[PDB]
């Protein structure tokens, strides 16, 4: 077990700040 | 003196079993410290326990920590809740 | 931005090659078009109308075109083969 190197989780600063929720502005076909 | 650490970490090994009373991801987090438990957030800043004051060895036993951290008294919360409706 | 160009979509000759169309040039809800239906102020929802993203997708774009006393009207048949 003590074999076991972990994961680390990244937070790449511009995800954690403003991140939001492109057809569906139909304006491009 | 860097910012952008990782300081959270996840083990391969799914052991999601007896863990639904930890924190989860949605896994466990395994972070790079302990926790910090602080009893109670607001100080009470007067009280002579604490204030000190320049007049006039002796021991107290207080009941609890809820002395030390403004607590309301019960007849406004049941005066409050007569408001409500 | 969002907003939809004025002009640039003449889907008219597919219409007159639809063959489900009952027009006689060529040869060879429950509602159809939303006239009469709000659509909440999405244009999207346009797109769920069939005869309608039949001319959002076959479209093309155009260009415009530029340009007595007693009228005597006489009627003009016409009739050509042609391919």
């Amino acid at each position: 077990f003590e074999t076991m190197v972990a994961n680390p989780i990244k937070v790449s600063r511009l995800q954690s700040n403003g991140v939001l929720t492109i057809h569906y502005s139909l304006a491009n076909f | 003196i860097m910012i952008d650490a990782a300081s959270s970490f996840v083990l391969p090994i799914s052991i999601t079993k007896n863990v639904d009373v930890l924190q989860r991801t949605d896994e466990i987090l395994w972070f790079r410290g302990p926790s910090v438990i602080v009893n109670e957030r607001i100080i009470n800043s007067g009280d002579p326990h604490l204030s000190l004051p320049l007049n006039r060895n002796e021991k107290e036993s207080l009941p609890g920590p809820f002395v030390l951290g403004l607590r309301p008294s019960a007849k406004f919360t049941a005066h409050r809740l007569s408001m409500l409706r | 931005n969002q907003l939809i160009p004025q002009a640039y979509i003449s889907n008219f000759h597919n219409r007159l090659t639809n063959e489900d169309d009952g027009i006689p040039i060529f040869t060879m809800g429950n509602a159809v078009l939303p006239d009469l239906q709000d659509q909440h102020h999405n244009p999207f929802n346009i797109l769920r109308y069939p005869k309608i993203r039949d001319t959002f997708i076959n479209g093309k774009v155009v260009s415009p075109y530029r340009l007595s006393g007693e009228a005597i009207m006489i009627p003009i048949t016409l009739d050509i083969e042609h391919m």
